[PDB]
RNA sequence: GGUUGCGGCCAUAUCUACCAGAAAGCACCGUUUCCCGUCCGAUCAACUGUAGUUAAGCUGGUAAGAGCCUGACCGAGUAGUGUAGUGGGUGACCAUACGCGAAACUCAGGUGCUGCAAUCU
RNA sequence: GAGAACAGAAAUCUCCAGUAGAACAAAAGGGUAAAAGCCCCCUUGAUUUUGAUUUUCAGUGUGAAUACAAACCAUGAAAGU
């Protein structure tokens, strides 16, 4: 009854937003490769994570319908895509939607040197912690798919936002960095994604504040190779960026006391 | 050893859809034959012509289990002078019967009451239910486990002697 | 209906199972979960017969890891061989559990800053009912009262109130010092010793009275308390003439040659007119 | 509920914007400096390159041969004890520890029920940190185990209000003076009445004290004090029964009373006066002390914690013999006795005048210093357990935390919003407990003066605390009819 | 043992998304797809950005209470939270704002007459003779009394007073459709 | 290798007719005075490891069963469909060159992988 | 489906076959299951205190509406809801 009305508060569109809801739909030709590339990346996204269990002959850059209806109906802003061809092996079609609507589309390929979480040394994690990010060479201030592919990285993983960060939940680490170094107009390199988790050993050397670290692999591995992408409307895109809206020679100082300057 | 046949249940039911006193009678019936309070049941629907409607307090019945349960047993099966038939015993093992005139076991005449039944019913079965009885673990019994019509047929046409009744 | 083995979806594994609850399991995995970033811990305690089972939980993307765990037979190294599930058992298990964790951590005898930050454990019942007065806040007492810091409240233990908001101790006394299993023993033995012989039948090999009962508890309590170290039993026999035996009990599977010749066998003996 | 006010617009790109990495980095001067003590010593001036404080413990430690760390302070400016020469020949002073640290009070227990009055006084055991026993307004007392929070020997016998109690530095003897003005001993095994009450007193009993392990011959039993608003104070010896002798120094009602530790009593009254005996000259009074305006209450010791634990040690191996028993306590004795190397113990006096008395009692009849400062009734005070501190708890929401030596002021440590009515100094000299009129108790940390944790849970105001003996509960209780224990 | 991380070209940070951004550049064979001893590098070069962002967080502004049992709010005494810098990433929402802004029919008539939004106190009344209180709607409203009120004092009366209700009832709820559509 | 507890991936993990399981683990199993709940101690509660057996329950195997799962030029580099020329028919709708990109059929094969801890002739 | 005295075709009972074909303040994307379905026990809700929107003749420290938050209030052993 009332748990209805429920949802559709919960579906409003807040003030400033709750969690990202991120769906993972099959697509019409998968493997034992792809589909648990598709798990170990979902592994990561609990408790706030839907999936889908049979296919769907879906095509992203072909039409748009389903697509959307997807989205709006599992009320998520992120679609992973998980399909194959001979065409193209193991294409993965990241989707950032906003208001039901393609902000953008891209095309990334895994190479043949993957990964699962049982292919290194399994240290322990816990579920559902936020993750650190660290990126990799000159392109990422410039290169425009490069931007794309970031911020889209950004708001799929970081989960959630605070203002007090505890000391101990600062476990693993989002590694990535482009395939060398390259200039304008030749092809594109690969950008890596590496899964540590990060330790501590007193130094002795910069006191009680600093100690050093040690990085170690829990898995997956991957490189991807990026293909076909879609840009939003410059509108959307203005909108979509905006300020939610919630003076001079005044000014706070503590215990209130709303103040003033006369000059 | 352990494929015996216990008698688990037997429950006195009397099915008058009145709610009135004749109910209350049935129920201090059972309250001065099997002792324990009587639980009362309720009509699903109306049908216009058994007398009913939704809630109508219809039933009242009593689930005895144990010694006593045997106890009543043997002495509602004296009073049908052991003659069962080869019906009255569902395929998967157990049995009833009904008597009217509640003096054939128990109480006296005393107007102050009339007079009514208890439809019987034993059900029966091996000693292994739990699985399929308790929260944890709560699985289904085996078809080797499973009791079955005829051999508690048998297992009754032992001790209190029933008669044959169409094969 | 060949569509009806077809269509349907099933429960999980451990759902088929009657082992967990995935449900209490996530409203137990997303802790707040929109405030901070502490991670949970876990207490789990399982009852069966014979044995009383507690463990600290830790989860992960791998699914689990055991930080420390107790079970009930490893009282007869402190002091108690009898009575391996009542609630005084209960009570030295949980306690068990707590001075291990807190020695093999070693408080007594990333976080640079500070400090101590008392343990933090939330129990989990499992499958388990919620009764007044059960043996599993009797191990849950026990943890607290060892030292660990577990949230909880006051109405789940024996002697509680249900009239107004009070917690009797003197029952609660009884029931650590087994006042309870030791009333039920007089006012079975002033009667009878049939049922009294039966029953507590290692109390008649050790020939053990009531006020010595409660004497063997009091001792254990603290015998716990001074050396809960948990060494491995001495593994006697080990892994691998353990496997060969179980190898040599265990069936095993067939081959393709195989299967063809039953195949042929069959329907050539009993498929050409008998 | 009131807010703390939001940042600015300047003040959150103030935020953005990095931060002071500090590294120790290089990092050599040719620094100088010198060692010294706090009461006399001073033991040269060299050029190092940089150092840890934990490695001046060890240089000091490897110095002197003793193989226990220090605390290590500079330029005594506030006194602040590459971490001494970043705020702004250098002195430093080394200052001993008797390391053994406790983890603070934070967590809570549950209200143990029992008698139904309100809880008067408290008191736990000094042999186990399993052991307590109170006397609540209730015509009983009562003994708990601490370890499962169940009582334990409820015990009865008297037939008034249960005002003061007390426990044997020893570990065998709970003296319950009661509001009927007698005694009674209690056998903290079994609680059985041991003969019958130590009758003698006329108006109610007041407060108890005992001679310290370091002066009763090996093999013979200790000795009790009491005093009532008679005026006197009794001597009792527990095994004959009867009183020995009394000393009639006041006019009006004596407050509280304590056994010193070479030999001497001191008592104050209601007669804006303290007094000394010598118990060796069967009990006559020496010293009078008239230097209080208005009447005094709650004079302390010095070394009140050597003369209550009763040579049992922040571990517990219990004695083996007498004689065992005598050389541990005069070795704790000695400990903090002679801390300038000369056997040492003051006396603090506090009375309503608002002020507090330093007094030297061995000297002479003068006082040292007067503390003033508080702005409504002194009620109680304390010395820490290394004698280098005082504190008092005041009526005015305060405390004052004083030089223990000199009678100089430091701080006061502020939060409580009713009267305060005692402390209770940590087995540690670390942390600090007090308890007011309030509902909360609270702790403080005196190092760096302020307070770390509060901690409510009470339905009314609270009359009792104390700390344990090793440092690990510390037990409560008041007008609520509950007990509580309160550990980390 | 070593603590410090020097570089060419100083990295740039998102302190309230726990990252850094890097403009200092690769070498392509250090981690050519071809190079066996390759991931080592990545190893060699993320372990000293890491290094450089628990530096800067590490330096960052605390937060610490006094708190104690049940703490229903937050951290404890022993709990010490770092306060983030916010982030400076500008990154798409997902819903546009929810701006509802007309004014129906009754806000333009009340901005057009003097007429003030009203004070919004109590849901009970009082009731005289009885002397109870009988809130006029939420639980036994004395809307509904002349429902159960024997005598009436001159169809029958009750049923025609329950139409008018509806009637009122209905026609607000009609308004509603108005407004909305337009 | 057997067994138990907390799990991940959630049918290669399920349904059906049978076969078998040394030890250890665990089920079955007796009881109603204490705490606890009903009509009823079958379910929950509490007690003991006390009288017994593998019929259970659980586990493996046996089946070309149902169901399901994998790979492949298995259809099929095609059916279809987006781009360029007067390719055309008057047209239903479709020829010629780059793209995008399918499916039922058929062939080979398969009916749990395991993380963390305890324990066993 | 098997049975069970009065009692029939539907009265009331006991045991399996059950993927949701019985129910929802849903109509599509699926279904939550030891439920969001049925029954049972405890219980307020138009609380109070300040930044954004607009309006007052004491311009009238928000006096009040409304958005947002924060202390609370209910229940639960608990994580929480």
């Amino acid at each position: 009854n009332a748990r209805a009305k429920r949802a559709l508060v919960k579906r409003e569109a807040k003030l400033v937003e709750n969690v990202k809801q991120a769906l993972f739909i099959p697509g019409q030709s998968c493997n034992k490769n792809l589909h648990d590339i598709m798990v170990d990346l979902s592994a990561l996204k609990k408790p706030d994570m839907k999936r889908f269990n049979r296919k769907n002959d879906i095509h992203p850059f072909e039409d748009m319908s389903p697509l959307e209806f997807f989205s709006e109906k599992n009320d998520c802003s992120l679609m992973v895509l998980m399909t194959s061809s001979k065409k193209r092996k193991n294409n993965m079609t990241f989707i950032r939607t906003f208001g039901y609507k393609i902000y953008d589309m891209i095309e990334l390929m895994v190479a043949d040197n993957f990964k699962l979480l049982s292919d290194f040394k399994k240290l322990t994690f816990t579920v559902g912690l936020k993750p650190m990010f660290t990126f990799q060479g000159a392109a990422f201030d410039t290169h425009p798919v490069y931007k794309q592919i970031k911020s889209l990285f950004l708001d799929f993983f970081r989960g959630e936002s605070t203002d007090l960060q505890d000391v101990a939940g600062l476990q693993h680490v989002i590694s990535m960095t482009i395939q060398g170094d390259f200039q304008d107009g030749e092809p594109l390199p690969n950008v890596l994604f590496r899964v540590y988790k990060l330790k501590s050993y007193k130094s002795d050397q910069g006191g009680k504040r600093l100690p050093r670290i040690e990085l170690v692999e829990i898995g997956p591995r991957l490189d991807f190779k990026i293909g076909r992408i879609h840009t939003p409307s410059p509108d959307m895109v203005t909108e979509a960026h905006k300020k939610p809206k919630q003076k001079k020679n005044v000014e706070l100082d503590i215990m209130g006391d709303k103040l003033g300057r006369i000059h | 050893p352990m494929r015996d046949l216990k008698i688990e249940k037997l429950v006195l039911n009397i099915s008058v859809g009145e709610s009135g006193d004749r109910l209350t009678r049935a129920s201090k019936v059972l309250e001065q034959l099997s002792g324990q309070t009587p639980v009362q049941s309720k009509a699903r629907y109306t049908v216009r012509t058994f007398g009913i409607r939704r809630n109508e307090k219809i039933a009242v019945h009593v689930t005895v289990r144990g010694p006593k349960a045997e106890e009543i047993l043997e002495r509602g099966l004296k009073v049908k002078e052991y003659q069962l038939r080869d019906r009255n015993f569902s395929a998967t093992g157990n049995f009833g019967f009904g008597i009217d005139e509640h003096i054939d076991l128990g109480i006296k005449y005393d107007p102050s009451i009339g007079i009514f039944g208890m439809d019987f019913y034993v059900v029966m079965n091996r000693p292994g239910a739990r699985v399929t009885r308790r929260k944890r673990c709560k699985g289904t019994v085996g078809n080797s486990h499973k009791t079955t019509k005829e051999d508690t047929v048998s297992w009754f046409k032992q001790k209190y002697d029933a008669d044959v009744l169409d094969k | 209906s060949s569509a009806y083995s077809s269509r349907f979806q099933t429960p999980f594994r451990r759902r088929r199972e009657g082992k967990t609850d995935y449900y209490q399991r996530k409203r137990l995995v997303t802790q707040h979960k929109a405030k901070y970033n502490t991670p949970k811990y876990r207490l789990v305690v399982r009852f069966t017969n014979k044995d009383i089972i507690c463990q600290i939980i830790s989860s992960t993307i791998t699914g689990d890891v055991v930080l420390a765990a107790a079970y009930s037979h490893e009282l007869p190294r402190y002091g108690i061989t009898h009575g391996l599930t009542n609630w005084a058992a209960a009570y030295a298990t949980g306690l068990l559990i707590a001075r291990r964790t807190l020695q093999k951590l070693g408080l007594d005898e990333e976080a640079v800053e500070d400090g101590p930050r008392p343990f933090k454990v939330f129990l989990d019942i499992g499958l388990q009912r919620t009764t007044t007065g059960a043996r599993v806040f009797g191990a849950l007492k026990g943890a607290s009262d060892g030292g660990l810091y577990v949230p909880h409240s006051e109405n789940r233990f024996p002697g509680w109130d249900f009239e107004t908001e009070e917690i009797d101790p003197e029952l609660l006394r009884s029931y650590i010092f087994g006042g309870h299993v030791s009333q039920y023993m007089e006012e079975l033995a002033d009667d009878d010793e049939e049922r009294f012989s039966e029953l507590f039948k290692g109390y008649l090999a050790d020939d053990i009275d009531a006020d010595s009962l409660e004497d063997i508890y009091t001792s254990a309590h603290e015998a716990i308390r001074a050396d809960p170290a948990f060494k491995p039993t001495e593994k006697k026999f080990t892994k691998e003439q353990y496997a060969a035996e179980s190898k040599k009990y265990r069936q095993t599977k067939l081959s393709k040659e195989e299967r063809a010749a039953r195949v042929a066998a069959k329907i050539a003996a009993l498929a050409g007119q008998q | 509920s009131t807010l703390i006010p939001p940042p600015s617009k300047k003040q959150k790109k103030e935020a953005q914007l990095p931060r002071e990495v500090a590294i120790i980095p290089k990092d050599l001067p040719n620094v100088s400096i010198k060692f010294q003590a706090l009461d006399t010593g001073d033991n040269a001036l060299r050029v190092p390159g940089a150092i840890s404080e934990k490695q001046l413990e060890e240089l000091l430690n490897q110095l002197n041969g003793t193989s226990v760390p220090y605390t290590f302070s500079c330029t005594i400016k506030a006194s602040d004890p590459y971490s001494s020469l970043i705020k702004p020949q250098i002195t430093l002073l080394y200052t001993p520890r008797a390391v053994f640290k406790v983890k603070p009070v934070t967590r809570s227990s549950s209200a143990i029920a029992g008698h139904g009055s309100t809880i008067l006084c408290s008191a736990f055991a000094p042999h186990t940190s399993s052991r307590m026993v109170t006397g609540a307004g209730d015509n009983t007392a009562r003994i708990w185990d601490c370890d499962t929070q169940t009582p334990m020997h409820t015990l009865k016998g008297h037939y008034n209000w249960v005002l003061c109690v007390s426990w044997s530095p020893d570990g065998e003897v709970i003296a319950t003076g009661s509001m009927d003005n007698t005694i009674r001993l209690w056998d903290p095994k079994s609680g059985q009445c041991l003969g019958d009450a130590l009758r003698g007193h006329s108006k109610w009993i007041t407060s108890l004290s005992w001679e310290p392990i370091h002066l009763v011959k090996p093999g013979s039993k200790p000795r009790l004090a009491s005093s009532s608003k008679d005026g006197t104070i009794k001597i009792w010896d527990t095994v004959s029964r009867v009183c020995q002798y009394t000393m009639s120094g006041h006019t009006n009602s004596v407050s509280c009373v304590k056994w010193g530790g070479q030999g001497l009593l001191y008592s104050g009254s209601h007669d804006r006066t303290v007094r000394v005996w010598d118990i060796n000259s069967q009990g006559r009074c020496i010293n009078i002390l008239k230097s209080h305006a208005h009447w005094v209450n709650h004079l302390s010791l010095s070394t009140d914690y050597a003369l209550r634990i009763g040579a049992f040690d922040h571990t517990g191996k219990k004695p083996s013999t007498p004689e065992e028993a005598q050389k541990k306590a005069l070795e704790n004795y000695e400990k903090i006795c002679k801390k300038n190397g000369n056997s040492e113990e003051m006396m603090v006096t506090a009375s309503d005048d608002y002020t507090m008395f330093l007094w030297n009692p061995l000297k002479s009849t003068k006082p040292i210093a007067r503390m003033t400062g508080h702005q409504k009734l002194v009620n109680h005070v304390a010395f820490s357990p290394d004698g280098r501190y005082i504190v008092s708890a005041s009526f005015d929401n305060s405390i004052k935390l004083w030089d223990g030596r000199d009678g100089k002021f430091i701080s006061t440590f502020r939060g409580h919003v009713a009267s305060v009515y005692q402390v209770a100094w940590s087995s540690d000299c670390r942390l600090l407990v007090s308890c007011s009129k309030d509902t909360t108790l609270k702790v403080w940390d005196v190092r760096t003066r302020k307070l770390s944790v509060d901690l409510p849970g009470h339905k009314d105001e609270v009359y009792t605390v104390d700390w344990s003996v090793d440092g690990k509960r510390v037990c409560s209780g008041g007008k609520d009819k509950m007990v509580r224990l309160w550990t980390h | 043992l070593p603590v410090t991380v020097e570089k060419p070209i100083p990295v740039v940070y998102d302190l309230g998304n726990l990252a850094a951004f890097d403009s200092n550049v690769l070498d392509k064979n250090d981690l050519d797809s071809s190079n066996a001893r390759r991931e080592e590098k990545i190893k060699s070069l993320t372990r000293d950005n890491v290094q450089l962002l628990i530096n800067q967080l590490l330096s960052l502004p605390m937060k610490t209470t006094t708190e104690s049992v049940g703490g229903t709010g937050g951290q404890s005494s022993v709990m010490t939270l770092l306060q983030l810098p916010d982030p400076t990433t500008d990154l798409p929402r997902e819903k546009p704002l929810p701006k509802a802004k007309a004014m129906t029919k009754w806000e333009k008539f009340a901005a057009k007459k003097g007429i003030k939004p009203k004070e919004r106190a109590g849901k009970m009344i009082y009731d005289e003779a009885s002397g109870e209180w009988v809130p006029k709607w939420g639980y036994k409203g004395a809307n509904k009394k002349l429902d159960d009120q024997w005598l009436v004092e001159v169809i029958d009366p009750r049923t025609l007073n329950r139409a008018e209700r509806k009637r009122l009832v209905k026609k607000n709820e009609k308004q509603q459709r108005r407004n909305m559509k337009n």
